[PDB]
This record gives C-alpha cells, structure tokens and sequence, in this order.
C-alpha cells in the first residue's frame, strides 16, 4: 500500500497525544480503566502518573487515541506491565515537565513496559498486533505536528486541487459532491469524498517519500499542476490511478 | 434695493451665529430673514430662511418643532414647481428623526435622499 | 449602545404573594409608562402584566443604570425593598429579551391563558400605547412583532390543542387532590363567570362534571355561556348567595377582579365542613393575581386553599408542537435582530452629511469671495451640491440595507466602519 | 456543596460524550483496551457497537471522559457486565437509541449492552474519585443545562470578562490579585471558574442565588449576579453575604 | 493575478546527473533572464545556481501557465524530457517561496557553501541587475537582509557542515583507522575550505594541484599549520597517482575518466588499497563512471548528505527560524502594501468623471469672463480634493501592524463596494 | 490665432470622450504649438496634460509621464501652485499602469499632501 507501517503509526499516535486509559486489574478480578496524561520516551515507551499505589499484579494495558480532522480516530493500545533506580527517574521526570510544562511528582511516576501494541485504524476496526521490537525500533512520522496545520489550509485555500485530485488520480463511478482532506504523513495523503450514493476514503500516494514541511507543499504543488495539465489536457495522464477504496458511514 | 439689502445682511449673519454654537442668537437672524422674504414675495430667498430656522432647532435639542419649518421648504418648493433644496429638506428631515431616537422612520426618509441625490 | 430590557417577576422566580403587589391593571398602564421614561436611563418603556408575569419591557441608554433604576421604580412602587425584589428578579437583554417576550406570545412559557388572551392583551398593549409618549417606537417594534409572531405560532402550528391553560391545570389539580374517590362527583362551584370562568366549566366538562353552580354579578353573562356549553348543567347564582354556595360545594374555584379576597378566615370558620366522599375538605383553587381568597384560610382545618403557583404539579408525549414552534421563534428572533442592526447605520449616514456640509460650505464661501451675479450664483451652487450629492450617493445607498440578506447585511455595516476609519466620523 | 451529587455528574457525561474506552479481559486474563462509540437510554445503562469478541469472561469496565472548555475534565468509568440484549423486542429499543443519537445507522449483529454494577466518578485527572451505587445513578438525572454549557461558557468568557473579574472581588476572598480568570463550566446549582495568579491556580465554585432549570433561567440568574457584582463595585449598594472562601488547586 | 514562484532542481529531489544537465554559468545569467521572460506568463525572473541547487524565481501572472513554460524552458535548456523534470522538480508558491530563499540565504538548509559564499552569491545576482524587475529584485535584496542578519545575530555558521567540509569527514567514514597523503585538484573558495577543514584533522602533508601558483601561494601563508606543495596541472594525473584520496574541485566536462584511471597504481596497502575520489565541483570532474575501477571510488556531492549525523547546531538553527519568519512576514507585508494603489487611481477615475460632468453643466448656465473661470474651476476640484484625501490617506499604508494594514485593505473593499469600482 | 488656441483645446477633451486618442493626440500637439507661441504659462499646462492624457489611452504610459512632467516645471518656473497636484496623480497613475506599484506609491503619497491645502 501507500501507507505507512503500522508500528510507525502507533509511535505517531504517541507523540500527537497526550490524554490515554489506563486498563488496569482489581484486587475482585475486575478490569479497571482511568483516564490519564502520559508521556513518551525515545524509544516509545510512555511514562505515566498515578493516585494509586504499585500493587501486585503489574499487568496493565494504554489505550489512546488521536482524532483526525474530526472525521477519522486511529488509535492504538500499548499492553504490558507497569512499575516504579534514579538514573533514568531523572531522565523521565525531565522529558514530563518538558512536554507539558508543569511540575511533576517523582512519588507517582510510572512506566508501561511495552510488551505489544494493538494498532487499529478507526473505530469499529479489527487492527493489526505490532511486536514490542518493530514497535520500540519505528519512528514517529516527521509530518506529524504540521499535518494539521496543512491539511486545514489545504481543504480551504486549495479546494479547486481537492475536487481534482479526485477526477484524475482516482478512478470513481460516481459524482463529486463534497470532498475533505483527511491527514498526511511521509508517503502521502488520504482524502475523504462524498456523493449522492455513499461515502468512502480514499488514500492518493506522493511521487517519492516527504521529508520535510516543504517537500510536502512541494509535492502537493507538483500534484496540483500535473494534475491541473491533465483536465486542461496539456499533458497525458500517464500512471495508474488509485481504485482501492474504503467503506465508511457519515 | 434697499429692503433687498436688507434681507442678505441678516440671512448671511445668522449663518455666522450658527457657524459657533450659538443658535438662539441665529433663531433670530432667520425669523427676521423670513418675515422680509414674505414682504419681498420671493419663494427663493424664503425657503433659504426657513432653512436656517430649522437648522437652529436642531442645535437647541427642539428636533420636532424644527422639523415643521422642513416641511415648509418643501412646500414652496412644490408649490413654485422648482427643485431647490428639496434634496436638503428630506436628508434634514431625517437628521432630526435619527436625534429623536426614531431611526426607522429616519431610514425611510433618507431612503427618499438617496434616491434624489441622482439627481 | 443603547439595548433593550426585560425586568420583572416571573411565576417561576417570584411567588404570588410578592408578584400580586406589583399588579398593574390596564387603567394605570399610560401612568406606568410615564413614570418609568421620567428615568434618566430609560427611554422606552411597556408594562407586561398577567397571572403568570410581571414584565416591564424598556430600552435603556445603559443596561446596568437603567436596570438599577427600573428595579428601584419597583420598589418604589410595591413597597417591597430592593434586596427582596432581586432575590426574585428576572432579568434579561437584548436578544434574549426580544426571545422570550416571542416564546411568552406564542404562548410556549407554560403555562398559557387559554383562548388566546396572551396575544389579545399584546394586541391591546400596542393598542394603549398609541396615545402614550413613552411607548416610543422601538419598543412598539417589538410588541408589534410579537404579535406577528403568536399569529404564526396559532396558525402554522396547532400546539394550541392539547396546552395546558391555567384553568386547565386548576382543574386537573382540584382532581388531582381530592380524594380518588369520585373525583367528578363531588360538588364544584366557579366564582366570576370571565374568560377565566368559562375556561373552568369548559374543562370540567370535559372531564365529565355534568352539573356547576357559578356565581357571577351578571345574569346575563352566565346565561351566555349555558347556550354556549349544552353539555354541563350551570346554575346562577349572584354575589350576595357566594358563602351560601361556598358552604354546599365541595370544590370552589375563584377567579374575579377584585382587588381584595372574598374569602377570609373568619367567614370559611362559619361555613360547614365539605361531604365526607372527599373527607370534609372544601379545596379553594384560586387562579386569580391579586388572589380572591385570603392567605389565612388555609388555617381551618376543613379547607385547603390553591394558588396559580401550585399549578405547577404535573403541570404528553407530543411535545413535537412545542419544538415546530421553536422553529418559529428561531426563524423570526433572528431576523427581528437582523432588522436592528440594519438601523445601525443611520447615524453614520447623518455624520457623513455634516462632514460633506463643511467642506461643501467652505469651499463655496473662498468662491464667492473671489468672485455681476444673478442666475450664475444659483449655478454655481449647483456645481457645489451636484458634486457633493453624486459624490456621496456611493456610500449613502451602501449604508442602507435592509430586507435580509446576513452576507449584505455585514457588508453594510463594515461600510459603516470604513467611512468612520477614513473620515473620522465616530472620533 | 453547591456542586451536584457525583451520581448526576456521571448521567450528565453519558449524555454529552459518545466516545469511550472498553477495558476488558481477555483468555489470556490479560486487561485490553479499545476505543468503542456508545449510547445511553433513559436509565443510564450505555449500548456500544463492539467488533471483538467475545470475551468469555463478561467483567468489563466502560471508561468515557468530557473534556471542558479545554481546562478541566471530569470522568466516569461504568463497571459491569456485557451481554446481547436478548434477541427481541428489546434490541429495537436500542437500534433506535443508536440511530437518534448519531443520526447513522447500526449493525444490529454487534450490540452489546453493559449491564451496570456500579460507576466510578472523578472531577479531573490525578483524582481519588468517587463510587456511585447503580441505584443512584439509574435513579439520577441528567443536568438540564447540559446541552447549551458548553455554548453558554465560551460566551461568557467571550462577551463578559468584566463581570467575571468582577465575581472574583465580590463573590469569592481571595488572599491575592487575580492575573486572569476564565468560566469552565455551568450547570443546574451554579457555576465554576479558574482563577490565574502568581500565588496559585484555583478552581472556585460560585452557586446560583437559586436552582436554575432552563436556559432562560441561567441567563437571567447570571445577569442577576452580574447587577449586583457591580451594584456593589460600584458602591450603590452593601455586599450582605458571606464570600466564597474554598479553593481547590490544579 | 500575480504570484511569486520558485522552480528547479534541488539536491533533495534531483540526483546531481540530472541538475549539471541545468548549471547555468554566471556568464550566461542575463541570457537566461532574458528567454525566460520571453514566455507570455513571465514577467521578471532570476536564476540561482550553486553546487547544491538549481533554482528559477519568477513573477507569473497565472502560476498554473507560469510554471508549465518554465518547466518546458528547462527541459529546452537540459535535454531532458518534461516528463522527467515534474518527477524531481522543486515548486513553491508565495510566502512559501519568499522564505524558501532566505532559508537558503541563511545557509539554513542542506550543506553550507563557506565563507558566505551563499550570500556573496545573491549580491551578485542582484549587481547583474538589467530588466529582473522591482519584485524579484525586491526579494533578493531582501534575502541579502535576511543573510547578513543571521551572520551577525546568529554565528551559526561557526561550526556548520560545509560542502567542502563534507567532503573532509565522508572521506574518512570511507577510510579506515590521517595522514594517508592527501591531494586536492584546484585551489578556489571551495578548495581553500577543503584543506583548512583538512588541516584542522590532524593532516600532515597536502597536495595541492592548480593553475595559478601564486593562488596557492597565498594559501599556504595564511595557514601556516599544514605543509602545502605545488604542482600544475601537468601533474594532475600524476598526483592522483601518488594519492590515497583525490579531492577534485574545479571549475571544468570531467577531468578524470574510466581508462585514465585504470592506468593508475594502487594506494597504500595501509588504506587498504582503494582511492577515494571525491568530487564537490559542479559539474562533475570525476565520472560518470570512474567507480568501476578495482581500486577507485567516485563520491559526488549528494554522497555528502550521509556524513555526518550534534548539540548546539539545532539551537542555532531554531534562533535563525525567528529572523526568517519575522522578515518572511515582515516582506508579504510589504507585497500587501501596494495592493490599495490601483484602487486609488481607479478612485481618481470616478471622481474626474463626477467633477468633468458637473463643471460641463455649470458652463453652459453661464461668456464671461476672464478671472472667474479660475475661480469656479478650483472650487470644482477644491471639493473632490478633500473629500478624496480621507479615503486616499487611508489607502496609503507601510511599516507594520497587523491592525493598519488589516484596516486598510478592508477601506479597499468597502470603496470597491461602495463605488463600483470592480465592473 | 488667439481663437485657434481655444478652439483646438476643446475640440481635443471631444476626441478624448470619444475614444479616439490618436485624433485626440494631434490636436493638442497643435495646441501647444500655439500655447508656446502665445507665451501663456496657463494655456501650455492645458495643452501638454492633454497630451500625457491622450497616449495613456494609446497604451504609451511611458512617453505620456514626459508631458506630465512638463506641467511641472512651467510650474516651478513660473512660481505657481496651478495644475502640480494634478500632476502628480497623473504621473502615479502611469507608473500603476506600468506594473510599479512602489514609485506610484511614493508619487501617490505626496499627492495626498497636497489634497489639504
């Protein structure tokens, strides 16, 4: 596909967010789930604060969730155990205050050892399970804190490439009515089309993998112009179109 | 001649008083503008004094006694057929409504001034 | 700056024994009015006044000064002190204001007169306040409306059908607190036989009371009303026999005009207890405002007494009427506000002529002195207007808007703000 | 307190959110967290449309947040159990809860329905949190202003700054200047704001004069409030009441 | 319509075979200013040419159409096929592209020229300066603003990764455990940078190879830390010979080819045998394929992105991200500021026809005579004049405030409005 | 040859109302033929503002700055405050025709300073 490896999408959903539940077990056996803030280490493993004490079983599992324009909520949820050395205390209680700039009890501070992490796409999906070690080794999308940001700008300032987008690089059997821009990483961009007989995602990929904040806006304008050449029919349209689509129900 | 003169002196003076904020002083200059433009029987030179007349009201806070001599100036004006100052009259008109705090009626009135002012 | 009001006491946050004080009858509107502009920050004022509300509507220069002094004519006027008047106070603005004087004339604050008297008595407001100064001309606007508004609400929806009226709801509680053992059985009698009265009997009838004693002044007014309902046996009844009907009635609903009771404690002590079917009790609904029955009957042991306040135990699944006349309310309070700010504009237009007039003036006068006369004068004064005149037209026709059109509407009035940034009118 | 019972709270989170954490039990014995959308019927008891399955051990606990005004966020967690409706008549009632709350439809082959034991009820992150008996939450009611709070706040907070400074010299005695105060919520008792200072970061609760029921009704309250806040700034007239003196800091 | 557009081939996007197919001499400049501006949609334009970059600014009224003849215009110039062009070229438009010339003025992105040599290079794009309009003029300067501010805010560029520095670091992640003889072809602002970087490892002995001996000359003596020998050209293949690693940078077609190395002896079994010929001048000096010999490997420029990467570089960096968004936004400030001119001479054009028409009617109502015609007509113009002056002052806007520009462009719209002036 | 001078002078502003720029154009080059002729500062301002009027129409905005600038210097070497301000909004008007929205600017910006007085 033309999307990015789930274990780097569970690494992305990490770094955007920071509201998760804590699953956690009761001393009657009944699972438990808290909401909590938390935060991320290097390597991918959160680092969470507690009211409650460590009891005996450490078994606990993150579950959080990353809202896309409001239209799409891929989530994922890290399993493993959780428990309280000073060495890398220091460290974890400094990477806190820096991430949301409040003081932080070191009396409370905890960490999920990462075991496996369930990564789903949307709500209602089934998701794929991402080992401990694809996890820990993946890196979070370099688009990420200005993929909002452009995707906003994109779906107001360029409406008239958004319409166009969905008439030369996907092959639809149905009319265009409104058609949003859903989100954007490294490998490319989804968008989200409607019509008078339903509604689906479809995801258009870049040339070459993004970098950076202007390769992606230089990408984009390469695609706005080729694409533009296309439907004035200065030049062929020479690649395959998109076809895969995705049921969804606005 | 002499009671022509007479008429210009007073009628330019009273624009003088209103010019500063003094317009029980200038009240006076129109009514006497008036009373020798009816002796001089001239339409003209009486709407013009009947416009300061009014003009000085509207300084006084007396909007609604001053829009009687508003009218006035337009009833000259239909009765002698000419259209001078009939454009002031309903944008004056108006101006003391929106002081009466009435600004509907005064909408409709400026209304009636957008459209003269073509002409 | 200036916004418009809405101060008085609500049924829901004032009882009867403080709103009754504060009563004003028909007859002493124009003087209210009167006193209330004689405010220095109140230009406009209307008194509202039903069983249900003490409303006084006005627009006011500042909306905390105005609302200071309006509270303290309440007090002044009562005889309640102001502390107590603001633990009760109902107070709203601007578009909350025109808001819910719509939802009281279209009747959707619960509850309702029944018959349409709301809308009759806004009608007659506007009708009284022709004559009177104070009544000024946006508060005129307003009731005006309002009226349009319970046109449309009796018109586009039928929610008038199943709502709950005042004598509706002193009936189901008189049924309601009785004992459940014949509820209709027992002996009923209605006291004043007005567009209140009749409203009782119509409902008792349609609950199956066959037979009501009705004691009114005029004989003929009953009679007018038993060739109106075949259904219910009415009998009359004048005022001199009302203890007499009181003392043979199980049940007595009042409603009158009189300004004092006509039931004191003393008087319901004479009167025998009630039939034993409903436990000795005589239940005394009273939905009048000033109250017909006194405060202290309810002491004897053989006799309950009901306010309109008490109207408020369970007051209906169809309660989609009350959301299509939302829409209504919505569709129009929006649109009244619309019609307010096109007026904003005015002012401006007056500024932009006086700064036209200065400049138009001046320049002529450096003219003419620099200047045989004649019909060349009136022509050069023609120049100097004729320009003036077309040069303004432009912004003059783009400050007035009116009819609609939200996106219009809003560059009208940036208009306005442009001319005061590029002339300095407002400065 | 002038703030309502811990049992309304949770009725009125379960009204306002529709988007929760499904803690649950796995063969493992493993806690697992999903995200999973919801609805409420006039007892309380929540309906979500689940993809997994099944678990044989039916202990599961539905945690759902509410964020306010981005300042403050108050959540309840729902303990119990879950199971299919009981393939009748009682299913319809929920394909209709489902279809009115989110205006889509449902597959009807995955409604589960958390039967509640109890609910826990916490005013913020980090916070003890109280239970709530099933019988007091089914027996509670939804606040009656909920639906406008949200609306109603950021007008406030947009349209009456001078007031809302204002209710914090004459209202609340406060041992300090105040730097900035903004309105977090607004319920049927009254309503709380956070207070800015060098000294500290506060949340006070000022109560209606007397219980509100409507909108109209709040804003007529407020307005009362705010004739008086400046009736006596002003010095028109004596302040006879006892401030609000308890802080709670965040 | 009118946009500010850059396009080209950077060093991110185009692989360095594809953009000396588009290097673009100095010589050469006003000629391709010249045909670029002899596309219908192009107005003024500049071209940008160094070691790391190949880039075409230019005003274009339709930016759809304006990129689109340009993008032909470079596969006219380099042989290669559009089609080609679109998978590599680079493309920003507006504000996007005004800030993409002062990252590179700032030496903010890729690998740094030296020495200023960046910012040396848009002053002399701006010195040629002959018919490049007011606009991308306007740009460049400004850029020049933006370069020297980040030099003397922000000394950044005290421990950048330069291209000729690169080229000293990649050379030893290729050799192993230097020493190991070094020898550097043409002595310039590039060769110069290759050995004082080369100097400063701990290298002995350099050998330098160039033209001009009184060039290397006044090398040696300004960094009297590293022994420095001269040899012409002539001895060129023979240094080579007697090297373990052949930086080349000139300013040629390649100098070194395939079977004029393969005559070349191996290097030092000490090295292990294998040379490294690293060629930082663009075009190429080395190649196009000299790598397929046993004992030689070719490094481009684009190699130099893998070495190296580490502390302050990324504090500099964002310090230098706040000069560019200030004057980024300081410059599109500037661009809104004369938006309100045409306005105003289109108000200048509605108040004549009101004040001719009116003037006209009044002379026919009046010839004589001599003085009073000068009188008439300046109470004619005396009124338009002071009713125009409110509205044309506040019309008239510049240096900052988001609240006096916001203001005046919403007098602009009003004025349109209200006059008519849109038609 | 006094009635020629005014005669041509009107006959141009027809052409102008028309337009016709190149029968406009001629006409004023005549007319300033005979307002040097005549020696009248006045006259020669009329004349020249018409030219610079005439080949702005023509597209020639350029060359149409030159007479525009004419005006302002029989101006200054006549000491008289008579047809500067005009100028000065003609010649910025020529630069916003020209794409140079800077110098129309500055142009622009000194004839706002003259609207006063």
């Amino acid at each position: 596909t033309h999307k990015p490896f789930p274990a780097e999408v569970s690494r992305s959903i990490m770094e955007l967010s920071s509201v998760g539940t804590l699953s956690t077990l009761t001393h009657d056996g009944w699972p438990l789930g808290v909401g909590v803030r938390f935060a991320v280490d290097k390597d991918g493993t959160p680092v969470l604060c507690l009211n409650r004490s460590v009891s005996p079983d450490k078994r606990s599992a993150l579950h959080v969730q990353l809202e896309q324009c409001g239209l799409r909520t891929p989530q994922c949820t890290i399993q493993g155990s959780i428990g309280r050395d000073d060495t890398v205390l220091k460290r974890l209680s400094a990477t806190w205050r820096e991430k949301f700039g409040e003081e932080v009890k070191e009396d409370s501070l905890y960490v999920v050892a990462v075991d496996r992490v369930l990564q789903m796409e949307d709500f209602m999906e089934d998701g794929i399970w991402v080992a401990s070690s694809d996890y820990k080794n993946a890196s979070p999308d370099p688009l990420r804190d200005i993929a909002e940001d452009i995707v906003n700008q994109i779906n107001a300032n360029n409406m008239e490439d958004i319409f166009r987008f969905c008439n030369v690089y996907v092959d639809l059997d149905f009319v265009v009515s409104e058609t949003k821009m859903i989100w954007m990483d490294r490998l490319g961009f989804d968008l989200r089309v409607w019509s008078p007989r339903g509604v689906y995602d479809v995801r258009i990929p870049f040339p070459m993998e993004v970098t950076d904040e202007k390769g992606a806006k230089s990408s984009f304008n390469g695609m706005s112009q080729l694409a533009w050449e296309v439907e004035k029919s200065y030049c062929p349209a020479d690649f395959n179109k998109v076809k895969l689509l995705k049921q969804v129900v606005g | 001649e002499p009671k022509k003169q007479e008429l210009i002196s007073k009628l330019k003076t009273g624009k003088t008083f209103l010019r500063n904020q003094e317009p029980e002083k200038a009240y006076t200059e129109f009514k006497i503008a008036l009373e020798l433009a009816q002796s001089l029987k001239d339409p003209t030179e009486e709407k013009k004094a009947a416009r300061g007349l009014g003009a000085s009201l509207q300084r006084q806070g007396k909007y609604r006694e001053a829009i009687q001599y508003h009218s006035m100036v337009l009833a000259i004006s239909k009765r002698e057929s000419e259209d001078s100052g009939i454009t002031e009259a309903y944008g004056a008109i108006a101006d003391c409504y929106t002081e009466l705090g009435d600004l509907e009626k005064a909408g409709k009135f400026y209304d009636t001034y957008i459209a003269r002012l073509e002409t | 700056r200036s916004s418009i009001v809405v101060i008085g006491l609500s049924i829901h946050t004032a009882p009867v024994e403080m709103r009754e004080k504060l009563a004003i009858p028909e007859a002493e509107w124009p003087r209210a009015i009167a006193e209330l502009c004689g405010l220095n920050h109140i230009e406009e004022a209307a008194v509202l006044s039903t069983c249900n509300r003490m409303e006084i509507y006005v627009l006011a220069l500042s909306q905390h000064r105005g609302v200071k002094e309006v509270t303290e004519w309440m007090s002044k006027t009562s005889g309640i002190p102001v502390s107590e008047i603001c633990q009760h106070r109902f107070l709203l603005y601007n578009k909350d204001a025109t808001q819910h004087i719509f939802e009281v004339s279209a009747g959707l604050d619960s509850l309702v007169l029944g018959e349409g008297q709301i809308l009759a008595q806004v009608k007659q407001v506007v009708k009284v306040g022709q004559g009177v100064n104070g009544f000024g001309r946006n508060i005129s606007g307003l009731f005006k409306h309002a009226i349009t508004v319970g046109k449309r609400v009796r018109t586009e929806t039928n929610i008038a059908s199943g709502a709950v009226s005042v004598s509706s709801a002193a009936v189901e509680l008189a049924l309601m607190k009785l004992p459940q053992s014949s509820n209709v059985s027992a002996r009923m009698c209605v006291i004043g036989a007005g567009k209140m009265g009749k409203l009782v009997i119509k409902h008792l009838m349609a609950k199956g009371c066959t037979k009501v004693v009705v004691v009114n002044r005029s004989e003929e007014r009953v009679s007018a009303i038993r060739e109106e309902m075949p259904g219910i046996e009415i009998i009359y009844r004048p005022l001199d026999e009302m203890l007499a009907c009181a003392s043979e009635a199980d049940v007595v609903f009042t409603s009158t005009a009189s300004e004092t009771p006509l039931f004191l404690k003393e008087h319901v002590e004479n009167l025998p207890q009630a039939s034993p079917e409903v436990g000795g009790l005589r239940h005394f609904v009273d939905i009048s405002v000033p109250r017909n029955v006194g405060s202290c009957v309810g002491e004897v042991e053989t006799a309950r007494v009901y306010n309109v306040d008490d109207l408020k135990e369970v007051v209906e699944d169809r309660m989609r009427k009350a959301m299509e006349a939302q829409t209504i309310i919505t569709e129009e309070s929006t649109q009244f506000e619309a019609w307010r700010d096109s007026l904003e504009t005015v002012p401006t237009i007056k500024k932009l002529r006086a700064y036209a007039e200065r400049i138009r003036v001046a320049e002529l006068e450096k003219c003419m002195s620099k200047m045989i006369n004649k019909k060349t004068t009136r022509a050069v004064d023609d120049l100097s207007r004729g320009i003036v005149n077309r040069f303004l037209h432009g912004p003059m026709q783009h400050l007035r808007c009116d009819g609609s059109d939200s996106r219009t509407l809003s560059e009208t009035l940036e208009n306005m703000h442009a001319l005061n940034r590029m002339y300095g009118l407002e400065k």
